[PDB]
């Protein structure tokens, strides 16, 4: 039933959050280690992978990566541009070719790891070394991780709600949050950690998420209105029912997008030493940089463009309104009202994404004052927020039916 | 008018100056900018310009101070966090302990 799919769900990620050759105290002797911020945001993607040393280190985040990837595909190659376009079949070839992508990035991925972050026994471990039977094992071993998410995640999809990998990493860093929370108290009772600082951080997090649900609240309904005289003379109004169009939708897409987009190339590019000036640029390509936040937020808001524009198909929306019986008096219906609804939800879910990438960049500034990284994350704090949120009215929503 | 794009250019480098490559990396990606710059952008100006009318049309449905639907917001994502806190606690203490 309905209750089923949720528990059905729930159990999955309980086993998964249980689930979730490389002597991995090692490891989290280096996961202490500031100037690979990223490492610690690879914790959070990860939601605690590489922390734990899961067998699935990176998690799902390939398989999005070809989500956006296709849509290029859509762009490029009108030979694609025509498959793309062509209806019902030739989409699930589409899906499986994006599978096949999938699957060839973790190949390439895993090439990336063992090429470039090992060569020693504490980025390696005893069992692994640089030969290629442990090499194979290693990749064996990880891409069989990852495609068992990668399966899960096609179940739950479909047979389950939402999407499930964002609430899969979101429990990883809620789990990895009391050691988090215990260090900041014993460096509290230290002089490291200042208790004024230390609960400026706590009332800006309650402040940043207070900004969320300001813009959450004020939607943007356009009150569209109904002559309706049923023939069966119970006949009372001319009703003016306002349609609540809401800013940016179910998780925010660009975000975990580009997430999966900059932790990529920083390990499996930068990481090449044998190929020098490669070396230098991944290191160079360290998120203390704005150069990096800059571009990741012109691809987010362009990218948030294509996505919304995916989500919403605005002529069905608007037949659905010739089907209803509603109109707003003096526009032409169709293409006018189509072009009109369209330039409207352009022009505010773009102001949407901004303010997004607003309370995204702050967090940052807060993790180099007080030295954090790739936990209270400017990222990862709102798609919480917004995941939790989301859920909670979509079970609202639900249950009324 | 792609202009106030590398003001914020210039000033981005001078945040990342305060260690010497990457204040040139952003001095010269502000550099790409103005090469930009040198030939659209005030198109895009009048873009932004309108999409800053359309932001004032759409604060007009920005709701404005409740301190009851900052409470009840509030609340749901206090009682939210404790909800998935409590689900990470009887998953990783016990995970954990085992």
């Amino acid at each position: 039933e309905l209750k089923r799919r949720l528990l059905f769900v729930i159990g999955a990620l309980i086993v998964f959050r249980i689930g979730s050759g490389i002597d991995a105290a090692v490891l989290a002797k280096l996961l202490e280690q500031q100037r690979g911020t990223i490492i610690e945001m690879f914790n959070m993607f990860s939601g605690g992978a590489l922390s734990r040393a899961s067998i699935f280190a990176l998690g799902i985040m390939p398989y999005i990566s070809a989500s956006i990837i296709i849509q290029l595909l859509t762009v490029v190659h009108p030979t694609l541009a025509e498959i793309k376009k062509e209806g019902e079949s030739g989409r699930r070839k589409i899906s499986q070719y994006t599978r096949y992508g999938t699957l060839v990035l973790a190949i390439f991925q895993s090439i990336g790891i063992a090429t470039g972050l090992p060569n020693m026994p504490g980025m390696q471990g005893l069992v692994i070394n640089p030969g290629f039977a442990f090499y194979f094992t290693a990749v064996v071993s990880l891409v069989t991780g990852t495609m068992f998410l990668m399966w899960l995640g096609e179940q739950i999809t479909e047979r389950g709600i939402g999407n499930g990998i964002s609430i899969i990493i979101f429990a990883g860093i809620v789990a990895g949050l009391p050691p988090a929370i215990a260090h900041t108290i014993e460096q509290a009772r230290q002089g490291d950690l200042h208790f004024l600082v230390l609960l400026l951080v706590a009332v800006l997090v309650f402040a940043v998420t207070f900004f969320v649900v300001f813009v959450e609240r004020g939607q943007r309904r356009i009150v569209v209105n109904y002559a309706k005289r049923q023939q069966g003379r119970r006949v009372y109004a001319a009703q003016s029912t306002h349609l609540p169009l809401k800013v940016n939708m179910a998780g925010v897409i660009p975000a975990i997008f580009a997430s999966s987009i900059i932790l990529f190339p920083a390990t499996i590019a930068s990481w090449f030493g044998g190929w020098n000036w490669l070396t230098t640029i991944s290191l160079y390509l360290q998120p203390g940089q704005p150069l990096y936040v800059l571009l990741y937020a012109s691809a987010i808001i362009f990218f948030c463009f294509f996505y919304t524009a995916l989500v919403f198909n605005p002529r069905e929306t608007a037949d659905n309104l010739k089907k209803s019986g509603a109109f707003v008096p003096g526009i032409r219906p169709g293409e006018q009202t189509a072009k009109y609804i369209d330039k409207v939800m352009t022009r505010l879910t773009l102001v949407g994404a901004l303010y997004i990438t607003f309370i995204c960049l702050i967090p940052e500034f807060m993790r180099d004052a007080m030295k954090v990284p790739f936990y209270f994350g400017g990222t990862s704090l709102l798609i919480v927020v917004v995941v939790i949120m989301d859920f909670m009215a979509q079970v609202q929503t639900l249950m009324m039916s | 008018x792609x202009x106030x794009x590398x003001x914020x250019x210039x000033x981005x480098x001078x945040x990342x100056x305060x260690x010497x490559x990457x204040x040139x990396x952003x001095x010269x990606x502000x550099x790409x900018x103005x090469x930009x710059x040198x030939x659209l952008l005030t198109t895009k100006g009048k873009a932004t310009v309108a999409f800053a009318r359309e932001a004032r049309t759409e604060v007009r449905k920005v709701i404005w101070p409740t301190r009851q639907e900052t409470l009840h917001t509030t609340l749901i994502v206090a009682a939210v966090t404790a909800v998935m806190s409590l689900i990470l606690w009887g998953l990783d203490g016990i995970l954990v302990r085992l």
